């Protein structure tokens, strides 16, 4: 995360962290949606062009953490994974497009102060929501700039942006399973995600219910907070209806 | 869950983190 | 980089 800060103690308790056996280290965000379901990007997962294609056996979940580095003994819990599913119109031969995987863990993870599920948004929240200029929140233990990691959780408020501008920023195709977040350049303020931020959650906390609900993914920029670019966001509630698919066949 | 999205450490306890209130006053 | 985390999550 790019121009954030150090998150709280227990302010994102559904924060999960992917991490690759051998070599030990930090491959993506992820979130905790049930005790025994992890929610992250597919191309954490699955992306040829770089030669990536992970097996359950390859990765650990990392569940109740703040510090980036330290096995934080008697908060953290460390998941197997059972089975890895990416949906079956992932698009990561051209611009990501349904940039969306579940994880099933191998035991349930018990609940505690720092490891609590968010919610997934229902249509009337996702309607309410996203909207231009109402802000969210990404977090993740990613890169601090684009060109350096941090020592703990960071967290950075940014705000859903028009989609003409989100189109017009960029070459890649946009779809409407992706938004875009971030301040323009005329807005002063700063702040993205970044290399390691991938697959986390975008979250915003619903005036109607004060529940946080995860309305995005940490999908994929162009940079890392550069003026004129925004960060690009896997859109949760479009693809709801496949995420109900899989937890109801196979949870 | 019933219980999804409540913090243990914020909502749970009435405590309040230190930048939630951005997000509220973006919701216009 | 990383601590070393516990072998039993290895194994
Ligand atoms: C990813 O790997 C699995 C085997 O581990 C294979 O069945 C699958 O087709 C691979 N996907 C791609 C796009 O190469
Ligand atoms: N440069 C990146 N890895 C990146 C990825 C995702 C976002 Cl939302 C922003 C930046
Ligand atoms: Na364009
Ligand atoms: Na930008």
């Amino acid at each position: 995360i790019v121009e954030g800060s150090d998150a709280e103690i227990g302010m994102s308790p559904w924060q999960v962290m992917l991490f690759r056996k051998s070599p030990q280290e930090l491959l993506c965000g992820a979130s905790l949606i049930s005790d025994r379901w992890v929610l992250t990007a597919a191309h954490c997962l699955l992306y040829p062009p770089w030669d990536k294609n992970f097996t359950e056996n390859d990765l650990l979940v990392r569940i109740g953490k703040h510090s980036r580095t330290r096995y934080e003994r008697n908060i953290e819990k460390i998941s197997m994974l059972e089975k890895i599913y990416i949906h079956p119109r992932y698009n990561w031969r051209e611009n990501l497009d349904r940039d969306i995987a579940l994880m099933k863990l191998k035991k349930p993870v018990a609940f505690s102060d720092y490891i609590h599920p968010v919610c997934l948004p229902d249509r009337e929240t996702a309607a309410s929501l996203l909207q231009a200029g109402y802000k969210g929140r990404v977090t993740g233990w990613g890169n601090l700039k684009e060109t350096g990691q941090p020592s703990v959780l960071q967290v950075v408020n940014l705000p859903i942006v028009e989609r003409p501008v989100c189109k017009d920023s960029t070459r890649i195709r946009i779809t409407d399973n992706m938004f875009c977040a971030g301040y323009k350049p005329d807005e002063g303020k700063r702040g993205d995600a970044c290399e390691g931020d991938s697959g986390g959650p975008f979250v915003m906390k619903s005036p109607f219910n004060n529940r946080w609900y995860q309305m995005g993914i940490v999908s994929w920029g162009e940079g890392c907070d550069r003026d004129g670019k925004y960060g690009f966001y896997t859109h949760v509630f479009r693809l709801k209806k496949w995420i109900q698919k899989v937890i109801d066949q196979f949870g | 869950e019933a219980d999804c999205g409540l913090r243990p450490l914020f909502e749970k306890k009435s405590l309040e983190d230190k930048t939630e209130r951005e997000l509220l006053e973006s919701y216009i | 980089d990383f601590e070393e985390i516990p072998e039993e999550y290895l194994q």
